[PDB]
């Protein structure tokens, strides 16, 4: 008489198990490690259909320059003003560079020219740099090969005494932040295991209980991983290492829940004296749907996310949805078969202590009887935390998101001992004509467009062909500022202070309109414009943003109101489910600016947001729902009742997930990536504010407040028909 | 109607049920917070129980001073037997 799946599962338990291990082992002996396969398959960082991209392509190969926007610069810095073996030095390693073709794809040569020796000497003269273009695009593997190929090449001679070599760019800042997150990967699984073991035995003070909840956790780890690297290994999706962390720490956490949830239930339903049979029975009866509904909404929100343009967020979208799957599934199908097999064995799974049932029914009792003030308290300390919003600012640099031993941050600092910021990081201009600028007109013209783009406040430096610093000897500087049939010409371009910040992103916009104005009236009218650098290449990400951010948010709100009117089968429970959460989400905004931005003098990083909030409202929800699941089932007495037994019922096994979730997720500062910091401590916080003050004051109040209302458009009864005294 | 014993027993079971104490341990002339242990929110709670289960409405005002079992019961017959 006992429902078919629960018994169908109790009965074939060994199968199971010994299915779930051989799978296991499958997945982690055929296919190579995660770490490996996300190396391979790293993503470009800049959209293909970017302006930037497209103008730094078309300057590569009109100019026969390659085809790639990558590019690295070699510094060399000395403490004495730099000699003839210094030139020596720099000449063989230049030919010994030349040599190789399948990585390095050409370079300026700047300082061997006399005419343009002045371009790469310093003020003082002790240092000196030259840029090279390698292959691939930024982010990619390709590129990467390319710059450790730059470094062993550069690396295997010794360079005289008295100077050193380093390599700067993104390409190399990207390298050192793969390695560094995948070291920080290592120390973050260590960490969150050690406080996953300290917090167990804290709460459970049983070893053998704490051991079985492991045993479960790294199981499904393990499986999700592997199913994980297995699709990947196809080339069916594409990785990176935000989505490798955020992977494993979330299915980790999953996992830690769903068990403490599972052996809650079992261990309350066995207290009341019922045996182990009926136990599991119930557990099962009681929290299936709950968690199915709970895991369904996490994949839901992770594949919404998956509907944006940048290339980071679409390849966070699908593998996060895939492990919430693969964990989900795992633990519908292993807990209880564990759990029967464990309680067949005598004792191992018995109670030990009775935590809390008596604070939780006054709490509910005095909710019910005083719901209106709670209520108001509760959205007034929720709006607080949003009234600090206008300070909000972003940055954008991760230059100094990232540790300073790292040899591009070396680089950087190196060059800016002698040299300014800006010129690490030169723009190319390039205008395109129809004919040969073989004449002196094209040659004024030329010299009017440079003085115009110099004109322009905050542009630190121009070079052109008439100003190569700030007849063959002459002939020399055609080969490298105009294109070998005569068809367009370039410039390059320097900022002042930083080139990185809001201004240089909006000096852009400036420069390119002084050009077309220069070209308006001149016989070059009609020429094309392309603009080449890091600053343009920002400057399309800080433009689609917003928008992909609200195109992400607004559809997630969706799915989940659609999900939990599945699972509850009312309008107005799913709805203030939502609008809790919605409203929640400014007090820990508020309070994540506070703690960074005020007090640490460190800015927010412009990824943070938009991954914070959809896990925020995803996790948010679940508790709600859980809540309303278990009043659910005891309203059947009325409602006042049913509000105090349900708080009272499901009271401190929601405190404890909440808390276990929030310390897991807040062992990201140990981490050398900030932004991984940034994330982790920001849920941190948010879900302590969700689990101490929504889930426990705001909720029941309404409910309370509203009545019978809250069940539209089921028909329920307040009171029961009154019965006589016995 | 009501009589003294049912009245008892109802409320016992609600005693028993709220704060464990077995209801062969309750008379008239106990006392709630002197000798039962039983704080205010645990009188808010049994108001409550006793509200839904079979329907009595007693307001916090006249509640306060309720410090007896058998102040209790009297109020209840009171309300009840006496019908407005």
């Amino acid at each position: 008489a006992r429902p078919f799946i629960p018994r169908m599962i109790r009965t074939f338990a060994v199968p199971i198990i010994l299915g779930w291990l051989v799978t296991i082992a499958v997945l982690n002996v055929t296919v190579p490690q995660l770490e490996t396969v996300g190396q391979i398959q790293a993503v470009s960082m800049s959209p293909d259909a970017a302006p930037s991209m497209i103008s730094m392509k078309h300057i590569g190969k009109v100019f026969e320059e390659g085809d790639s926007d990558s590019a690295a610069m070699i510094v060399l810095e000395g403490q004495r003003p730099l000699g003839d073996a210094a030139h020596a030095f720099y000449d063989q390693m230049i030919g010994r560079l030349q040599a190789d073709t399948t990585h390095v794809q050409s370079l300026q040569d700047f300082w061997g020219d006399p005419l343009t020796a002045t371009g790469a000497q310093s003020s003082d003269g002790k240092a000196a740099y030259v840029q090279v273009k390698l292959a691939g695009n930024q982010g990619e593997s390709l590129a990467n090969e390319s710059v450790e190929a730059v470094k062993t090449i550069v690396e295997r001679l010794a360079p005289p005494p008295g100077v050193k070599v380093y390599v700067t760019g993104s390409a190399a800042l990207v390298a050192d932040q793969q390695q560094a997150g995948d070291r920080s990967l290592q120390v973050i699984e260590a960490v969150t295991f050690t406080v996953i073991i300290v917090m167990l035995l804290l709460v459970y003070r049983s070893i053998i209980t704490s051991a079985i909840m492991l045993t479960m956790v790294v199981l499904g780890l393990l499986a999700t991983r592997g199913g994980v690297a297995f699709l990947g290994f196809h080339r069916i999706i594409g990785l990176s290492t935000f989505a490798t962390n955020l992977l494993v720490v979330l299915a980790i956490a999953a996992a830690t829940d769903y068990a403490i949830f599972l052996i809650g239930r079992y261990q309350e339903a066995r207290g009341l004296g019922q045996d182990r049979e009926s136990a599991y029975y119930t557990m099962f009866g009681g929290t299936a749907h709950v968690v199915l509904g709970s895991g369904l909404t996490i994949a839901g929100a992770t594949f919404c996310l998956s509907f944006t343009r940048l290339p980071y967020f679409q390849t966070l979208g699908v593998p996060l949805a895939i492990g919430m799957v693969i964990v989900v599934a795992a633990a519908l199908t292993l807990g209880p078969a564990i759990i029967a097999v464990t309680s067949r064995f005598g004792k191992l799974l018995e109670p030990k202590r009775m935590a809390r049932v008596r604070g939780w029914r006054k709490v509910g009792a005095a909710i019910v009887r005083w719901p209106g003030p709670i209520l108001v308290g509760a959205v007034a300390l929720a709006l607080v935390g949003l009234l600090t919003l206008p300070g909000y600012r972003t940055n954008y640099n991760d230059r100094n998101y990232l540790p300073a031993d790292l040899p591009a941050n070396e680089g950087y600092a190196a060059a800016e001992r002698h040299f300014s910021q800006a010129r690490m990081n030169p723009e190319v201009l390039m205008v395109e004509s129809d004919h040969d600028m073989r004449n002196s007109a094209d040659f004024l013209v030329i010299n009017k467009i440079a003085k115009a783009i110099f004109a322009v406040e905050g542009i630190s430096r121009v070079q052109a062909i008439t100003r190569p610093d700030g007849n063959p000897d002459f002939q020399r500087g055609l080969e490298q500022f105009l294109s070998p049939d005569g068809h367009a010409v370039r410039f390059i371009i320097s900022h002042e202070g930083d080139p990185m910040s809001q201004a240089g992103i909006a000096r852009i916009a400036k420069i390119k309109t002084a050009a077309k104005e220069a070209i308006k009236g001149t016989p070059l009218e009609g020429s094309a414009i392309y603009l080449g650098g890091t600053a343009a290449m920002f400057k399309d990400l800080s433009d689609g943003n917003t928008y992909d951010l609200m195109i992400a948010g607004i559809s997630a709100l969706c799915l989940i109101f659609i999900i939990m009117l599945i699972t509850t089968r009312s309008v107005v429970a799913a709805a203030v489910i939502v609008g809790t959460v919605v409203l929640s989400l400014g007090a820990s905004f508020g309070l994540s600016v506070l703690i960074w931005q005020h007090i640490l003098g460190i800015e927010l990083h412009w990824l943070v947001l938009a991954m914070a909030v959809i896990i925020l409202l995803a996790v948010g929800a679940d508790y709600n729902l859980l809540l309303v699941a278990r009043l659910k089932e005891e309203i059947h007495a009325g409602i006042n009742t049913g509000i105090i037994r349900a708080m009272g019922g499901s009271g401190s096994v929601v405190t404890a997930a909440g808390l276990v979730f929030a310390f897991t997720m807040m062992s990201f500062a140990v981490s050398e990536l900030t932004v991984m910091a940034q994330v982790g401590t920001t849920i941190g916080m948010g879900l302590l504010f969700d689990t101490l003050i929504v889930r426990s004051f705001m909720t029941p109040s309404i409910a309370a407040l509203l009545g019978k209302w809250f069940w539209w458009p089921q028909v329920v009864r307040q009171r029961p028909i009154p019965q006589p005294w016995p | 109607a009501a009589t003294q014993e049912e009245i008892i027993a109802g409320l016992a079971e609600i005693i028993e049920e709220v704060t464990g104490i077995e209801p062969s341990e309750v008379t008239p002339e106990k006392s709630f917070v002197d000798d039962l242990d039983i704080d205010s929110l645990s009188m808010v709670e049994i108001a409550v129980q006793t509200e839904d289960k079979y329907g009595v409405k007693i307001p916090d005002e006249d509640l306060a001073g309720l410090r007896t079992v058998g102040d209790v019961v009297a109020y209840i017959q009171k309300l009840e037997e006496e019908n407005p």
